[PDB]
RNA sequence: CUCUAGGAAUGAAGGAGGGUAGUUCGGGGGAGAACGUACUGGGGCGUCAGAGGUGAAAUUCUUAGACCGCACCAAGACGAACUACAGCGAAGGCAUUCUUCAAGGAUACCUUCCUCAAUCAAGAACCAAAGUGUGGAGAUCGAAGAUGAUUAGAAACCAUUGUAGUCCACACUGCAAACGAUGACACCCAUGAAUUGGGGAUACUUAGUAUCUUUACGGGAAUAUCCUCAGCACGCACGCGAAAGCUUUGAGGUUACAGUCUCAGGGGGGAGUACG
RNA sequence: CACCAUGUU
């Protein structure tokens, strides 16, 4: 990411039969599978490398990235479902108190220390 | 290719027409086709390649049907024939490229197996060419 | 002796492939080829009908609209294990060739 | 590389060539060289000296992908060659 | 500190400026495990398998 | 049961007996030559 | 009643479906077209199943693209099957 | 005519020292006395001049590597790793 | 005006070999870098009396904190679901991704060539597992061994472990129900529904057709109908067989006995033993 | 899924 976060993303996609298809299977050709994998890799790398970790989290939570991935990959291969199975942060930058503060905005108060 | 070294049973090939005469729209004279064949050979093309360029871009389906002679026969009449027959040239070239690859990849056992077939093909082909005097006697393929 | 099955009890035709890597049986762990093992994909509810209705009452999330999660698991058995667990039984000679292609 | 090897085979059969550093430098001195090919294991001082002559004479220069043993083989020879100079291209269209 | 993880090294200085005291016998080498920029220390695997 | 009547012990264990017997005879001739 | 198929004189229905080497007398499936340059109006003969890429002798750009079967002609060029004989 | 059946250069030891120790030493003895390819100068002229020291007759270059062979298998892998790590930076 | 020995050669096998192309097709082979949970171990952070294991137990671990819980670290294996009477490979075998290196098959062709072929003593190469040698590696499982059970006995099956092994590199070994218990090449051969890869189309003189996605490995991809070549097969007409069964995938086209080559067998044991 | 060995010609 732009603020020095390294994220590993895991995307799983499934082929689907067409509406009028009568075949017993909808296995995909390996050439199209590799093409789909490369397009997914390029779109995710291009979209997420120029944003901050806060914006990247929003892109993943509201399924804006997933919607664009399945929109640009369906012409390659008819897809039953494209889903980002897992996202993991693997490397973090050095801690920055101001960066943490700006990601939290107005912190709600806690009454746990307050007398009952 | 198919029925020698590998039990493949492919049938893909060309089917020459029953009517051998060139089509009426072919306006290229026989002596001009011979010129293109020799000029192509001097550029380094082999007879299989030469016939494809004439077929693809010049409308000559069969050089023999136009001039009465085959591509290799024309080259032999002009001293442009390859020193080694073309099919033996490509088999020897493939064996050289596989042996060079096997220098680094010593554990590629499938490639080693394929090399035995290629070199077995070369020796069978060289025996035939030595018999019909297309190769010098005591011509040898060496690794 | 006499050949019991044209299939020889697996799904490996004479010229399809040489070796299929074995799998461990679901029950006893016997190694059996993956094409030969009896494979069942079972979808199991976490709780029975009586237990599901009790947990749903105390659940602000699970109810008439939100279904409770199920158990998904592909089970591959040894031949002996599949016969003992009654997922598969011996059949009359005529009915041995009956094959099913979907869960019924 | 196969493309340069294919044209080298054409030069060997149709054109005129010279093998060896000393003979190649002579062709560069009289401006009779059409192309100079240098193996990848040429000594750095000799490679720089041949390159300087090519720059002065505006002679095209090609860096071969093999060593002098590979370059010698590509010319149909049984000996190594560090530098090759083409004085007549024949029909190789180099 | 200028050498990447996993690089094979020899003639390693146990102390800075000792002019090489580790991995000096024939065929021997050290493997760099990691660096720690906070304390300025580098971790390596010695030819005997010990980590230092 | 998967094979027919053997008429003897299991052939694999009969093979092991012969192999063990062949080895013993091989060593006995070693200490006499 | 239906017409029985004569082996010596097969009907056009059955013979058309046959493979080129499985016909009563084998023959080619290929032909030549007259291709005019998309921006030259120069006509060059192009093989239907050409695998070597063909230029326009004056235009000097691609006229067809090799495929696994019939060649793919460039966009915006006229062509017509030259008669087989 | 071939002068020995199984042992070659090991025939100088006669019947001494045992067959298995002779066989293990033969593989390294043959390699330490053989001509190795010189990457410089493209010749098969590299000869050992002491343990770990190789001098090419063709170009007079001296190279340090290997007790009984010009380049150990570990060095070939190490050379590849170093170049790979150099390109990563 | 100059040169002028140059076109007279059966045909290209639904035989073999080469060529070109989709930069085609695939768990095919080799190299490199990564990734994934899990088993085991390790600390860190919590908790407290059991945990484990079985038919039931015990060996075993545990307030010196086991088990369990969360996020991590190390190391070596392995590549779940998708995974199929599916693909690739001569067989043995082959399943994460990306980058690479030589190949291999099918298909397409009015390219090339011109019997170069089929099958084989001798000879050669490859060949699961176990085993052997030398270096590594050593998580898991685990011959031998140990302990606990069960039993009339149990050094068996079961439980807790554990050595060699299991993994890698190099070199040997050449045995498997190495099976389709079915040698290789070629010909003929009825029917229905499918499937993998590549192409083509949208006793008659020619007979149809669509759907979905669609800002860049994109004049694309997948589908529908029809045809075709090659591949693994299913339910099923002659015919065959002692029968079980086989059947364009023969074990059919054989006493109406002859396409070609090659290997092996001659009642059961002794015995794949003895000798060399 | 505890333990069930044998039967003179
Ligand atoms: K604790
Ligand atoms: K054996
Ligand atoms: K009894
Ligand atoms: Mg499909
Ligand atoms: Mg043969
Ligand atoms: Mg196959
Ligand atoms: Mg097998
Ligand atoms: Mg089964
Ligand atoms: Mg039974
Ligand atoms: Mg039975
Ligand atoms: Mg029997
Ligand atoms: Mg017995
Ligand atoms: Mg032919
Ligand atoms: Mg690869
Ligand atoms: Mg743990
Ligand atoms: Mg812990
Ligand atoms: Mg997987
Ligand atoms: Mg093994
Ligand atoms: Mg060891
Ligand atoms: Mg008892
Ligand atoms: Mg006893
Ligand atoms: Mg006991
Ligand atoms: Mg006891
Ligand atoms: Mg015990
Ligand atoms: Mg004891
Ligand atoms: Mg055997
Ligand atoms: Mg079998
Ligand atoms: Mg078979
Ligand atoms: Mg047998
Ligand atoms: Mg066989
Ligand atoms: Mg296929
Ligand atoms: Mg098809
Ligand atoms: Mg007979
Ligand atoms: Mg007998
Ligand atoms: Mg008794
Ligand atoms: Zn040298």
């Amino acid at each position: 990411t732009a603020d020095g976060y390294t994220m590993r993303l895991f995307v799983v996609a499934f082929t689907k039969p067409q509406a009028n298809q009568q075949s017993r299977n909808c296995y995909a050709k390996q050439r199209l599978v590799k093409w789909l994998r490369m397009r997914i890799t390029k779109m995710i790398k291009r979209r997420l490398s120029k944003v901050q970790i806060k914006e990247a989290v929003s892109l993943l939570t509201r399924n804006v990235l997933s919607d664009a991935l399945v929109r640009r990959c369906n012409p390659i291969l008819p897809l039953r479902e494209l889903r980002i199975r897992k996202v993991r942060v693997v490397r973090t930058p050095k801690f920055d108190a101001q960066a943490l503060l700006s990601a939290h905005g107005t912190i709600p108060a806690s009454v746990e220390a307050d007398q009952e | 290719m198919v029925r020698m070294h590998g039990n493949g049973r492919g049938k893909a090939s060309s089917a020459l027409p029953y009517r051998r005469t060139p089509p009426a729209w072919l306006k290229i004279a026989s002596r001009n086709v011979v010129k293109m064949v020799c000029k192509s050979s001097r550029k380094g093309m082999m007879p299989s390649q030469i016939g494809m360029e004439l077929r693809d871009s010049m409308g000559i389906a069969q050089v023999k049907n136009v001039t009465g002679r085959k591509i290799l026969r024309i080259l032999k009449h002009n001293g442009l024939a390859p020193e080694i027959p073309e099919d033996l040239y490509f088999l020897v070239k493939r064996a050289t490229q596989m042996r060079k690859h096997l220098e680094r990849h010593t554990t590629d056992r499938d490639t080693k197996y394929r090399l035995i077939l290629v070199e077995s093909r070369i020796h069978r082909l060289a025996r035939y060419y030595k018999r019909v005097k297309q190769l010098p006697p005591t011509w040898k393929y060496e690794s | 002796m006499t050949t019991k099955r044209r299939n020889h009890g697996r799904s490996k035709p004479a010229h399809s492939r040489g070796r299929v890597k074995p799998i461990h049986c679901f029950n006893c762990g016997r190694l059996t080829p993956k094409d030969k093992a009896v494979g069942r994909f079972v979808v199991r509810r976490m709780l029975d009908a009586a237990s599901a209705r009790d947990v749903a009452e105390a659940s602000p999330v699970y109810g008439a609209n939100f279904p409770m999660p199920r158990l998904y698991m592909k089970q591959r058995f040894c031949i002996a294990c599949a016969i003992h667990s009654r997922t598969v039984r011996a059949r009359p000679v005529g009915n041995r060739k009956i094959r099913y292609t979907k869960k019924v | 590389v196969d493309t340069i090897n294919a044209k080298l085979q054409l030069v060997m059969k149709s054109g005129k060539y010279v093998l060896g550093t000393q003979q190649a430098l002579t062709t560069l001195r009289q401006g009779r060289s059409k192309l100079v090919v240098i193996a990848n294991n040429c000594p750095p001082i000799r490679r720089a000296e041949v390159e300087y002559y090519c720059t002065l004479s505006k002679t095209p220069i090609h860096h071969y992908s093999g060593n002098n043993l590979d370059l010698g083989t590509a010319c149909g020879k049984h000996f190594r060659t560090c530098v090759l100079s083409v004085t007549n291209v024949g029909d190789s269209d180099i | 500190g200028q050498i990447t993880e996993g690089c094979i090294v020899c003639n390693v200085e146990a102390k800075p400026g000792d002019r090489g005291t580790l991995a000096r016998a024939s065929g021997d080498y050290c493997i760099i495990i990691s660096h720690n920029h906070e304390t300025g220390r580098t971790r390596l695997k010695l030819p005997s398998g010990q980590k230092k | 049961g998967t094979v027919s009547r053997p008429r003897g012990m299991r052939p694999k264990w009969h093979k092991k007996r012969i192999k063990r017997l062949k080895l013993r005879r091989r060593r006995m001739r070693q200490r006499s030559k | 009643g239906f017409f029985d198929a004569d082996l010596s004189y097969p009907t056009v229905r059955t013979e058309r479906m046959k493979h080129k080497r499985r016909r009563l007398v084998q023959g080619p499936n290929s032909y030549f077209m007259d291709v005019s340059c998309p921006r030259c109006r120069q006509v060059t003969v192009v093989y239907s199943h050409a695998t070597t890429s063909v230029e326009c002798k004056g235009c000097s750009k691609k006229l067809c693209r090799p495929t696994g079967g019939k060649a793919l002609l460039v966009e915006g060029c006229g062509y017509r099957r030259k008669p087989d004989h | 005519a071939k002068r020995t059946v199984k042992m070659g250069v090991m025939g100088r030891y006669g019947t001494r020292y045992g067959a298995n120790p002779r066989k293990r030493a033969k593989k390294l003895e043959v390699s330490q006395h053989a001509k190795h390819f010189c990457s410089f100068c493209g010749k098969f002229a590299f000869r050992r001049k002491a343990v770990g020291i190789w001098r090419c007759d063709g170009c007079s270059k001296t190279v340090a590597g290997g007790a009984y062979t010009l380049s150990t298998p570990n060095n070939s892998t190490v050379r590849s790793t170093v170049r790979r790590l150099r390109e990563l930076a």
